């Protein structure tokens, strides 16, 4: 080397020491995809919890960093992400066959099959009423859920119209059912039942980030 | 703009110690590399000290080597010059140097002003030390080397600078034909091994002043005698 | 009745079209190059491995001494490497880190990104602070950047995924003209040599080619079935390649206004994402999501040799203005230097 | 070194079997190539990157093949070859060097053991503290201080703490088990190093089985998922606990009690009871096993290996 | 009316695609060929250069 090479050399392993300390902020922080429609209230989750439309919030000193989009181009792009945060919205029985739709799109889609979805079925309780009311039957939009019957194992929360819980839980299960059509397990759906002013949004996505950051190790050690 | 202000110079006292301080405004001073440039009264430009970006390299000229120490605050963009033991050699005044290295970069583009302290190797050659010059007509400048400055990766590490009088040397030429920024394209840098020639086409007024040729291979770096031109 | 009769017509016009093609298709591509011997075997080998990108890189592109390259990431860092001391010259904070291409300059003195922001920025390289800042925004694309080239210091062309092309003046920051007419989004582009010309490729599986100064669509070419990814003019300019997601490279002719020759393997199945020719053009290197890159001969349609030295999708690739290397970035955060040896 | 040494015919072919040795050479190269040629795949593939594991698993692979074919063929050897120990081989050098080789391919399992349960016990009791690049230089490193801490007991009885002399039947050799003071403060230190990983890799892995219980309770996980990953985790942490500590603790008991032993084992002129050279070798044996079952609990146990070589 | 405004836009392109002049695919063929014989030997990845003419050594 000459003088200025030495000195160009050294320029070069400043600018990798400069790399490293962002590499560091990188790897510890958790990206998470939200994907929804516009009727969905995906924009009123993140915003509670707080182009491209990004937030970063931290839960018990973990880093969180979601980007929030309003596709199988750019999609690619997000390969990498911890979870995928599909946000519907359970009232509106008419457009739920699309939700399906897109669902079983990003499910089945080449650069996600590795990515598990922390799926929300936003606004429960706007659910709740419209069941209650009963002017509109689901049985209208699906016929199939005429035959449906609340399995013992459920869980209702204190204080639920039976009513309710039978059609809470069919909806969860169409969601589910395309979950399992195919995957062989690589990656896992992880249904919920959240509203627009629930507080407990955040905690939801931490534990079920923690399950998938723990079952890519189990993975690991089993050399699966 | 880009400025090198220079401070702390003044009379002291033989055996004395003196502080001198650079402050730097308008550019990125932590990616810059920064040089100490001296010059004795009626003599030619003398290399003193060299600090890196990062700080992680410092050399010395030998003449000054243990005396003086170098550093710099990056926060601050103050460049520092520690000086002990100081002797009636050291009377000169003392340039502020900013160099940045990286493949095509520009070293030594801006000097400051220069503080004036008084107290109470390749050989770089230019032999003719005055040429008498008119305006319009075609100036040449020779360089020597007791080395090659032909380094095996195909640079040749000179340097030409022009000293106007009153003001301080600013670059003409690097690595011996590249044209340094806001430089008239009448200057050309032409040379081989230890051979170099400044033409100087189409000279102007404001082209007179004493011209150095400074090698950079390797440390320390020297400067020639000088050529100056008159008209 | 208006509406109906008018479609008529274009179904008239793109037969006439087909038949005007199929009566200048005298003779095949791969008919004229079969007396011509085959390349070999090309063998290139890893001379440098740049390291340093902390996330998937999606685009790099050579600067024009064929020594300083440009590299981008989704980590939000753009990086300018020395190619032959693996030196790392500058490093650019991107404000949105979902960048999908990259170019250098043909002066040196601008690097240009933008990806899923909308934005195609422009960031200065010569500038007496000693950092690279940004110069220019270029906004007005309602979606995201796949693709963008300088013509000049001045000039550069911009393909985004809205279906639309763009000429930008930067120092204005206004689009110049405005090229429409792919009904699908626009994932590449290539400059001609002389950078009167240049051809895009869309999702709607065909490639056109754009006059710069007039800002029409010259040509329309067809042929794959899905997704175009890449493309790459070829040398002299009259000619160019293409890359699909259906793992088929096609080799389309300017004058002839059709396709010339396919470039598939049956082994093949994986999408194609990055196509560059060999300085002479004999040559042309192809990036894969099965994690290589298939070098195959131009003329003949033969798979001449296998780049096989990424743990991930080949995102990119370019080959140096001598032609003395090419480069490979990919999605493992790598880039590699190849050539081969006597 | 050459202590007295006197094999009955009797016992030539019951305890002292020559096949005794034999056989665990040819089963534990066969488990340890098998379990070596299919974690060459693992590494090849590139798909286990997030976790040290590999780099851990893949020492201890190359630490038992070496234990086993280095001791593996001394002790084959000389009940063929150059039978005669004090007489082949005067000088002590062999004794040394397989008193060593000993120490150095036995108390690295230990360790190696013990630094995988720290690494699972971390990517399961707190899967946000491990990151995903999981480097690979920083993982060697561990490998290498293990490998050094194994080498620094070892060289122990050659600076003048303790020492190596020829046990029975007169094939190998070993830590001395006399009442001086060196002997004692060796033969206790290698116990409780040895004790130490085994009582470490026992206690964490019952925290990981405690912690995935938990998990594996969870009403939700019940019918969220079908958590079937974590039995095949649960399997393979029970095996460590079971194949670690049956193995290893006789031997590492057997060895504090004897050196503790008032009156003390070894007579004055350096002899052993008949009894105790036979504890001592049967004991041995036990833990050797520990060598061969270490390729098949960490690797081809697995239901995500077995499947592989079908 | 839209759908009859952007009908008329796309049958006015193919007019003019449809008016350009076409060589035949063996001149052109032959042109492709005819140049990547005459620049061949100035190909460093078609013919590697000895060792001491590559930067990348
Ligand atoms: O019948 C005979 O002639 C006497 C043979 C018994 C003497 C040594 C057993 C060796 C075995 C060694 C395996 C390695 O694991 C050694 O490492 C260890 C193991 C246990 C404890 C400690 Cl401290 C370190 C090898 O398979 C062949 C031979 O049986």
């Amino acid at each position: 080397l000459s003088a200025e090479d030495k000195a160009a050399v050294e320029r070069s392993k400043m600018i990798e020491k400069q790399l490293q300390k962002d590499k560091q902020v990188y790897r510890r922080t958790l990206r998470l995809l939200l994907l929804g429609a516009d009727n969905s209230g995906k924009s009123t989750i993140v915003k509670q919890m707080r182009g491209i439309f990004e937030t970063k919030f931290q839960v018990d000193k973990v880093n969180f960093h979601m980007f929030d989009v309003g596709r199988r181009k750019w999609i690619q792009c997000f390969n990498d992400v911890t979870a995928i945060i599909f946000v519907v919205d359970s009232s509106d029985y008419n457009r739920l066959q699309e939700a399906l739709n897109d669902f079983k799109s990003i499910w089945n889609n080449r650069w996600l099959r590795t990515i598990s979805v922390i799926l929300f079925l936003n606004k429960q309780d706007l659910l709740a009423e419209k069941v209650l009311a009963g002017k509109s039957k689901i049985e209208d939009y699906f016929p199939e859920f005429a035959r449906y019957t609340t399995p013992e194992d459920a869980t209702p929360e204190p204080g639920e119209d039976p009513r309710v819980t039978r059609a809470k839980y069919f909806i969860r299960k169409e969601f589910v059912d395309i979950s399992t059509a195919s995957g062989d397990g690589r990656h896992i759906c992880y249904p919920h039942f959240t509203c627009s002013v629930d507080t407990e949004n955040a905690r939801r996505i931490f534990n079920d980030c923690k399950d998938i950051i723990l079952q890519m190790n189990l993975r690991e050690y089993n050399l699966v | 703009d880009v400025q090198l202000v220079e401070s702390g110079g003044g009379l002291v006292q033989p055996g004395g110690s003196r502080k001198l301080s650079c402050s730097a405004s308008g550019f990125a001073f932590s990616s810059f590399g920064m040089h100490w440039v001296r010059q004795a009264p009626e003599k030619g430009l003398e290399w003193v000290a060299y600090i890196s970006s990062g700080s992680g390299t410092i050399y010395y000229a030998d003449t000054v080597k243990g005396r003086f120490t170098i550093s710099r605050d990056d926060p601050k963009n103050t460049l520092f010059l520690q000086m002990t033991s100081l002797r009636s050699e050291d009377t000169a005044m003392y340039y502020c140097v900013r160099s940045i290295y990286y493949y095509g970069s520009s070293p030594f583009d801006f000097w400051g002003q220069g503080t004036t302290l008084t107290v109470s190797d390749i050989v770089m050659t230019q032999a003719t030390s005055s040429v008498p010059v008119t305006p319009g007509e075609s100036v040449s400048i020779s360089c020597r080397s007791s080395k090659s400055l032909l380094h095996s990766n195909g640079n040749t590490y000179l340097y030409w600078f022009l000293q106007r009088p009153g003001q301080s040397p600013q670059l003409l030429i690097y690595r011996m034909s590249n044209l340094a920024s806001g430089v008239p394209d009448r200057f050309s840098g032409s040379g081989s091994g230890t051979a170099f020639t400044l033409t100087i086409s189409r000279l102007e007024a404001e082209d007179v002043g004493v011209y150095y040729c400074m090698q950079h291979l390797e440390y320390p770096l020297t400067f020639g005698a000088g050529t100056k031109l008159e008209l | 009745s208006e509406l109906d009769q008018l479609r008529q017509e274009a179904e008239q016009l793109k037969n006439q079209i087909r038949d005007a093609r199929k009566a200048c298709a005298d003779a095949t591509l791969s008919q004229i190059t079969n007396n011509i011997d085959p390349v070999g075997r090309i063998q290139m080998r890893t001379r440098r491995t740049l390291r340093g990108h902390l996330a998937k890189i999606y685009a790099m592109h050579w600067g024009t001494d064929s020594r300083l390259l440009v590299s981008a990431s989704q980590d939000g860092k753009l990086i300018i490497w020395d190619s032959y001391t693996t030196n790392k010259v500058h490093a650019i904070p991107l404000r949105s880190s979902w960048v999908m291409t990259c170019a250098y300059a043909p002066s040196g003195n601008y690097v240009a990104c933008g990806g899923l922001d909308n934005i195609c920025s422009i960031y200065n390289l010569k500038t007496r602070e000693g950092n690279v800042r940004v110069s220019r925004e270029l906004a007005g694309h309602t979606g995201y950047l796949s693709c963008c080239r300088f013509l000049d210091d001045n000039q550069i062309v911009t393909s985004s995924g809205d279906t639309t092309c763009a000429l930008w003046d930067i120092e204005t920051g206004q689009q110049t003209t405005t090229f429409t007419g792919h009904t699908g989004d626009v994932m590449s582009l290539s400059l001609a040599p002389d950078t009167r010309l240049f051809v895009s490729g869309a999702c709607d599986a065909s490639a056109k080619l754009w006059d710069v100064r007039e800002g029409m669509c010259r040509q329309t070419f067809t042929g794959h079935e899905s997704d175009i990814n890449a493309i790459c003019f070829f040398p002299n300019g009259n000619a160019f390649a293409t890359g699909s997601d259906d793992a088929t490279c096609r080799l389309f002719d300017l004058r002839a206004d059709q396709e010339l020759m396919t470039y598939s393997h049956d082994n093949i199945i994986c999408g194609i994402t990055s196509v560059s020719f060999s300085k002479s053009g004999r040559l042309l290197l192809a990036g894969y999501d099965d994690f290589n890159c298939n070098v195959w001969d131009a003329l003949k349609a033969d798979r001449a040799g296998v780049l096989a030295g990424h743990d991930n999708r080949v995102s990119c690739l370019g080959v140096t203005d001598d032609g003395m290397a090419v480069a490979t970035g990919s999605w493992d955060s790598f880039l590699k230097i190849w050539n081969g040896s006597s | 070194c050459f202590r007295p040494t006197n094999i009955t015919l009797e016992e030539r072919r019951l305890i002292a079997s020559p096949w005794f040795a034999a056989s665990f050479c040819v089963v534990g190269l066969a488990s340890n190539l098998l379990a070596l040629s299919v974690l060459a795949g693992a590494r090849q593939g590139g798909s286990h990157t997030r976790s040290s594991f590999l780099t851990f698993l893949c020492g201890l692979v190359l630490t038992d093949f070496l234990g086993l074919l280095v001791t593996g063929t001394i002790v084959v050897s000389q009940h063929a070859a150059l039978f005669e120990w004090h007489a082949v081989d005067p000088g002590c050098r062999l004794c040394r060097f397989m008193g060593v080789v000993m120490i150095f391919f036995g108390l690295s399992p230990l360790l190696l053991g013990a630094a995988m349960a720290s690494e699972r016990y971390l990517g399961i009791t707190r899967p946000f503290s491990r990151p995903a690049v999981a480097s690979q230089r920083r993982a060697w490193a561990t490998v290498g201080l293990v490998w050094a801490a194994a080498l620094a007991l070892g060289l122990l009885p050659l600076l003048g703490v303790g020492r190596y002399t020829v046990q029975y039947p007169g094939s190998w050799c070993f830590l001395t088990l006399g009442a001086e003071s060196g002997d004692v403060a060796f033969g206790l230190l290698f116990s409780m190093l040895g004790g130490l990983s085994v009582g470490l890799s026992f206690l964490l892995n019952t925290v990981s089985v405690a912690t995935l219980c938990h998990v594996y309770h969870g009403q939700e996980a019940a019918q969220q998922r079908p958590r079937d990953s974590e039995v095949e985790m649960m399997a393979q942490l029970l095996g460590i606990m079971v194949v670690a500590s049956v193995c290893w603790l006789p031997l590492l008991v057997f060895i504090a009690q004897t050196v503790l032993r008032n009156p003390p084992a070894m007579s004055p002129a350096g002899q052993l009871s008949r009894t105790t050279e036979k504890e001592l070798l049967i004991y041995l044996r036990v833990a050797t096993w520990n060598q061969i079952l270490d390729p098949w609990v960490y690797i081809l146990f697995r239901r995500a290996v077995l499947r592989r070589l079908q | 009316t839209a759908s009859i405004a952007q009908a008329r836009k796309l049958v006015e392109q193919l007019k003019m695609e449809a008016n350009i002049d076409r060589i035949k695919v063996s001149k052109a063929a032959a042109d492709l060929m005819a140049y990547c014989e005459a620049h061949a030997k100035e190909d460093p990845l078609l013919t590697p250069v000895p060792a001491s003419e590559n930067p990348f050594r």
